[PDB]
C-alpha cells in the first residue's frame, strides 16, 4: 500500500525522533499519525507510487 | 548484496565472495578455504567470484541452493504434510 | 559459534547462533544446566528447513526500513506449520 | 512420533523429565539430545490427550521440587551455625536451576498462560523455595544473619559476601520482594539496631561533654554507613542510617538546642 | 429466566444439547460472558440473554446457523464479534447495550510471524487442542482479503439490517447501527484510516 | 419472498471494480462530475454508460449485462460508498442509491417480440410504445412500529418477487410485540416508494406479416414512476425477471415475466 511505502521510506525518521520504540507496533502507530498529517496531494502521490 | 545460500551437506545456511562463503564454512567445519570446493550442482565455483555470479534472486526469506580435501585436493529428500 | 538443528527425518540444518536464537523454544533448548546442537522429534524436514529460511530474513531485517517479503507458505502446509510454530515459538 | 496427537506415556515422559530435574537442581550436566527430548516429552504431554496434561506436569513438578525443598530444609536444619552459609549457595544453584526450569517448560508456559502451576515454572520453583522461609528455618536464618551483621566496634568482618547473598535471596522472590524481605528480616534487624544505638547514644550522652558527644555520634554514624556499604544490600542503607540518626539526633534534641 | 447464574455450564456445550437444543433463555442472570465453545449449540434457534452482565458474545457465534431470534438488550456489550456478520436472524434486540461511539484506530499489529501466518492460513484448509484454539483465533480466516495473519484486529460500524429483517432500534437518533470487530489487511486499513 | 443470498467474495470483487470505475479522478473525471451533479441536483439515480464501463473494464461490463441483479447490487453499493466519500451528509438522506444504464448493450437490444425466456436475469434494452399505465401507488419498503406498552421501536424491511434485495427481509406486516403487546405504526418514520406498472408494445411497423404487436409488462419505481405516458415511443433498460406464483399449495409452472426498469428514455424531440 501507499502507506506502507511511505512508512518504509520514513522509518529512519521515526526511529531518529523516537529511539525508545522497540516494537514495530508503535512505529506503525507513529507512522499512521504522520501519514494522516500529510496533505491530500502527497497522499495521492504515494497512492500512485504504489 | 544480501545473497543468502543453502549449501548441501541437510544444508548449511550461509551469506560477498565464494572465498567468504568458504570462510563461513570454515566457521563451523574449521578446514581452510584451500581444503574446500563449492558447486552449483555440477558446476564449480571459483574463490574470487561474488555470490551474485553464482544473483539477488536468493533473497534471505528463500535462499537458493560441498567437498573437502582428501590428501592434497578436494574430491568426493524432504517430507510433506499428511 | 554455530548451531545444528536436526529434524525428525534426520535432515540437519546448520545455522548461525543468532538465527537459531531468534525463537523462544530453540533458545531454551540451547540453554541447559551444567554445560551447539538441537534435535526435534516433532518437526519434519521441510517445516524445519523453511523455519530456518524464515530465520534468515528475520535476522537480516527486523526493525528494518525495508519490508519483510512474503515467506514461502501454503495452507496445506499451514497446519503442520501451526503445530511447529506453537512448539518452537519462532 | 510426529507432532500430531498420538498415544504417548505420560508417566514415562514425566519420569524422564523428573530425572532431568534432578540434574537441573544443583546444576548437573545433561546431554544435549536428552535435553531436547525433554522438550519433546513436554510437547507430547501438553498438546492433547485429548485435553492437555500440562496441569499434571506442573503439579508433579511442584511435588517433586517440594520434596527437594523439604530435604534442603532438613539439611539446613542439620547445618547448625552454618545455615545461612549453606543456604546462600543452595539458593544460588537452585535459582540457576529455576532459570533452566523457565527454559525447559517453555511450551507449557505458552500453552497455559492464556488460562493463568504451568506458568513460569522457574518462578513457581522460586516461590516454593520461599517455603524454606515459611518453615521454622526463617527464625534460625534471620537470627544468625542479623547477629553477624550486628558485629560492631568489637567483633567485626563476617563473611559479608555470603551475607549479601542471603540478603539478595530474600530480595528476589515474590509472585515486590521488599515487603517479604522486611517482614522476614529488615523490621527485626532495623528495630534491634535502633535499640542498640539508642543505648549507645544514651551512653555517649551520659559520658560526654558536647564536643566529645558531637564527634562520637558523627563518627559512629559514619561507622554504620560503612557497615551498610559492606554488609547490606543497597535498599537498606538509607533506612538503617535514618534509624541510627533518629537516635543519635532528634531523640535528645533538647541538649543540642541548649 | 431470572435466576442467579454466574455462567453457562461449559462442559454442557458438547452434551446431548449440542444436537437437540432449539431454545435457550438465560435472561436476568449475572453472566458476564458465555464460554467460547457455546458455539457448539448449533441446533439453537432462539437465544435470550437480556438484562445480564454480558460484556461479550462468544467470538464463534457465527457458527449458530440455526439462530433466528436473538435478544441481548441492556447488556454490557461494547462491540459485536467479527463473525456476527454471518448471522441471518429474523429478530434482533440489543437496546440500551452502551456500545462505544468513537471511530478511533487502536489496531493490533502482526509483525508477520510464521505462527500467526500458519494459524491464519490453516483455517482455510482445516482432537488437537492447538488446532481448536487456532480455529477460535482464526481472525475470520485472516480477514476476507489480502490475508497475512490472524491478528490484525480493529473495529468498524455495522448496520443491523444486514443480519436481521426485524431490528429493535438499539439507541436513538436513527440508532440502527453498532460497532463490530474487523480486520484491516490493506484496503480495510485504508478505509479505517478514512473513517478515523 | 424476495430474499436471496449472494456469494460475498464475488460481491466484494465486483464492488471493488465498480468503485474503481466510479472513482474517476485521475482520468477525465466524468463520473466524479456526474456523482457531484447527482448530489447537487438532489438526485439518487446515476445513469452509467456501459460503453465507458467497457472501455475501463470489459469483463465486468459483460458480466453486468449477463448477471444483472447481483452485479447491479454490487454497483449500487459501490455508488453508495462513493457518494459517501464525496458528501457523507447527503449519503444518509436516502436508503439506497440506484444505477441506471445507457449506451450499447450488444445483443441485449430487443423488442417485446424477440424478448424471449433466454433473456431472463439479463439486462435488456426494450424499445417500444407505451400502451398502458397503472396508477402510482405506494409500496412499503421499511416500516417503523412503536410498542406503547414496552416503549421501544422495532423496524422491519420488506421484499417481494418484484423486489430482489440481497439482504434479509420480511413479507408480513407485524401487528404484535414478542410480548404480544399491540404495535402502532410510525408512518412518518416508515419509508415508502412509488410503484407503477406500464405495458410496452412492439412497434406496429416492425411486426411480421400476419402478426399483431406483442407486449411486455414493465415495473417502474422511484423517480421513474411517471417518466412515460401512453403513446410515448420509449427505450426501457431493465432486468428481465419471472415471478414464480403459487395458488393454494399448487403452482402452475407458467410464470408471468416483467421488466424491472432501471432507466427510461424518450425517443422524441
Amino acid at each position: 500500500t501507499g502507506f506502507q511505502m511511505w512508512l518504509e521510506e520514513n522509518r529512519s525518521n521515526i526511529l531518529s525522533d523516537n529511539p525508545d520504540f522497540s516494537d514495530e507496533a508503535d512505529i506503525i502507530k507513529e507512522g499512521m499519525i504522520r501519514f494522516r498529517v500529510l496533505s491530500t496531494e502527497e497522499r495521492k502521490v504515494w497512492a500512485n507510487k504504489a | 548484496m544480501d545473497v543468502f545460500l543453502m549449501i548441501r551437506r541437510t544444508t548449511i545456511f550461509t551469506d560477498s565472495t565464494v572465498f567468504e562463503l568458504k570462510r563461513i564454512v570454515e566457521g563451523i567445519l574449521k578446514r581452510p578455504p584451500d581444503e574446500q570446493r563449492l558447486y552449483k550442482d555440477d558446476q564449480l565455483l571459483d574463490d574470487g567470484k561474488t555470490l551474485g555470479e553464482c544473483s539477488q534472486t536468493a533473497r534471505p526469506q528463500a535462499p537458493a541452493t560441498l567437498a573437502f580435501r582428501a590428501d592434497d585436493t578436494f574430491e568426493a529428500p524432504f517430507s510433506s504434510p499428511p | 559459534m554455530y548451531v545444528k538443528l536436526i529434524s525428525s527425518d534426520g535432515h540437519e540444518f546448520i545455522v548461525k547462533r543468532e538465527h537459531a536464537l531468534t525463537s523462544g523454544t530453540i533458545k531454551a533448548m540451547l540453554s541447559g544446566p551444567g554445560q551447539n546442537e538441537v534435535n526435534f522429534r516433532e518437526i519434519p524436514s521441510h517445516v524445519l528447513s523453511k523455519v530456518c529460511m524464515y530465520f534468515t530474513y528475520k535476522v537480516r531485517y527486523t526493525n528494518s526500513s525495508t519490508e519483510i517479503p512474503e515467506f514461502p507458505i501454503a495452507p496445506e502446509i499451514a497446519l503442520e506449520l501451526l503445530m511447529a510454530a506453537n512448539f518452537l515459538d519462532c | 512420533m510426529s507432532l500430531k496427537p498420538r498415544v504417548v506415556d505420560f508417566d514415562e515422559t514425566w519420569n524422564k523429565l523428573l530425572t532431568t530435574i534432578k540434574a537441573v537442581v544443583m546444576l548437573e550436566y545433561v546431554e544435549r539430545a536428552t535435553w531436547n527430548d525433554r522438550f519433546s516429552d513436554i510437547y507430547a504431554l501438553c498438546v492433547a490427550y485429548p485435553e492437555p496434561l500440562g496441569e499434571r506436569l506442573y503439579t508433579e513438578t511442584k511435588i517433586f521440587l517440594e520434596n527437594h525443598v523439604r530435604h534442603l530444609h532438613k539439611r539446613v536444619l542439620e547445618s547448625e551455625e552454618q545455615v545461612l552459609v549453606m543456604y546462600h549457595r543452595y539458593w544460588e544453584e537452585y535459582s540457576k536451576g529455576a532459570d533452566y526450569m523457565d527454559c525447559l517448560y517453555r511450551y507449557l508456559n505458552t500453552q497455559f498462560i492464556k488460562k493463568n502451576p504451568l506458568m513460569e515454572i522457574g518462578e513457581l520453583a522460586l516461590d516454593m523455595w520461599r517455603k524454606l522461609m515459611v518453615e521454622p528455618l526463617q527464625a534460625i536464618l534471620i537470627r544468625m544473619l542479623l547477629r553477624e551483621i550486628k558485629n560492631d566496634r568489637g567483633g567485626e568482618d563476617p563473611n559479608q559476601k555470603v551475607i549479601h547473598g542471603v540478603i539478595n535471596s530474600f530480595v528476589h522472590v515474590e509472585q515486590f520482594p521488599l515487603k517479604f524481605y522486611q517482614e522476614i528480616f529488615e523490621s527485626p534487624f532495623l528495630t534491634e539496631t535502633g535499640e542498640y544505638y539508642k543505648q549507645e547514644a544514651s551512653n555517649l550522652l551520659q559520658e560526654s561533654n558536647c564536643s566529645q558527644y558531637m564527634e562520637k555520634v558523627l563518627g559512629r554514624l559514619k561507622d554504620e554507613e560503612i557497615r551498610c556499604r559492606k554488609y547490606l544490600h543497597p535498599s537498606s542503607y538509607t533506612k538503617v542510617i535514618h534509624e541510627c540518626q533518629q537516635r543519635m539526633v532528634a531523640d535528645h534534641l533538647q541538649f543540642l538546642h541548649a | 429466566n431470572d435466576n442467579h447464574l454466574e455462567s453457562f455450564s461449559v462442559a454442557l456445550c458438547h452434551s446431548t444439547l449440542q444436537k437437540s437444543l432449539r431454545s435457550l433463555d438465560l435472561s436476568k442472570n449475572k453472566i458476564k460472558a458465555l464460554p467460547v465453545q457455546f458455539c457448539q449449540l448449533q441446533e439453537l434457534k432462539n437465544l435470550k440473554l437480556d438484562d445480564n452482565e454480558l460484556i461479550q458474545f462468544p467470538c464463534k457465534i457465527g457458527q449458530l446457523i440455526n439462530l433466528r431470534f436473538l435478544s441481548a438488550a441492556r447488556n454490557k456489550l461494547p462491540f459485536l464479534p467479527s463473525e456476527f456478520r454471518n448471522l441471518s436472524l429474523e429478530y434482533l434486540d440489543l437496546f440500551g447495550n452502551t456500545f462505544e461511539q468513537p471511530k478511533v484506530l487502536p489496531v493490533i499489529k502482526l509483525q508477520a510471524p510464521l505462527t500467526l501466518l500458519e494459524s491464519s492460513a490453516r483455517t482455510i484448509l482445516h482432537i488437537p487442542f492447538h488446532l481448536c484454539q487456532d480455529l477460535d483465533t482464526a481472525k475470520i480466516c485472516v480477514c476476507g482479503r489480502f490475508c497475512l495473519n490472524s491478528f490484525i484486529q480493529g473495529t468498524t460500524t455495522m448496520n443491523l439490517h444486514s443480519v436481521a429483517h426485524t431490528v429493535v432500534l438499539v439507541d436513538n437518533l436513527g440508532g440502527t447501527e453498532a460497532p463490530i470487530i474487523s480486520y484491516f489487511c490493506s484496503l480495510g486499513c485504508y478505509v479505517n484510516s478514512s473513517d478515523m | 419472498a424476495g430474499t436471496v443470498v449472494l456469494d460475498d467474495v464475488e460481491l466484494r470483487e465486483a464492488q471493488r471494480d465498480y468503485l474503481d470505475f466510479l472513482d474517476d479522478e485521475e482520468d477525465q473525471g466524468i463520473y466524479q462530475s456526474k456523482v457531484r451533479e447527482l448530489i447537487s441536483d438532489n438526485q439518487y439515480r446515476l445513469i452509467v454508460n456501459v460503453n465507458d464501463l467497457r472501455r475501463k473494464n470489459e469483463k465486468r461490463a459483460n458480466r453486468l449485462l449477463n448477471n444483472a441483479f447481483e452485479e447491479l447490487v454490487a454497483f449500487q453499493r459501490a455508488l453508495k460508498d462513493f457518494v459517501a466519500s464525496i458528501d457523507a451528509t447527503y449519503a444518509k438522506q436516502y436508503e439506497e442509491f440506484y444505477v441506471g444504464l445507457e449506451g450499447s448493450f450488444g445483443s441485449k437490444h430487443v423488442s417485446p417480440r424477440t424478448l424471449t425466456s433466454c433473456f431472463l436475469s439479463c439486462v435488456v434494452c426494450v424499445e417500444g410504445i407505451v400502451t398502458k399505465c397503472s396508477l402510482v401507488r405506494p409500496k412499503v419498503v421499511r416500516s417503523v412500529h412503536y410498542c406503547p406498552a414496552t416503549k421501544k421501536t422495532i423496524e422491519r424491511r420488506y421484499s417481494d418477487l418484484t423486489t430482489l434485495v440481497a439482504f434479509p427481509s420480511s413479507s408480513v406486516y407485524p401487528t404484535k410485540d414478542e410480548e404480544n403487546n399491540p404495535l402502532e405504526t410510525e408512518y412518518g418514520l416508515s419509508v415508502y416508494k412509488d410503484h407503477q406498472t406500464i405495458t410496452i408494445q412492439e412497434m406496429p411497423e416492425k411486426a411480421p406479416a400476419g402478426q399483431l404487436p406483442r407486449s411486455v409488462d414493465v415495473i417502474l419505481d422511484d423517480d421513474l414512476v411517471d417518466k412515460a405516458k401512453p403513446g410515448d415511443r420509449v427505450q426501457v433498460v431493465g432486468t428481465y425477471r419471472c415471478l414464480p406464483g403459487k395458488k393454494g399449495g399448487y403452482t402452475s409452472g407458467t410464470f408471468r415475466t416483467v421488466l424491472i426498469a432501471c432507466n427510461v428514455k424518450q425517443m422524441s424531440k
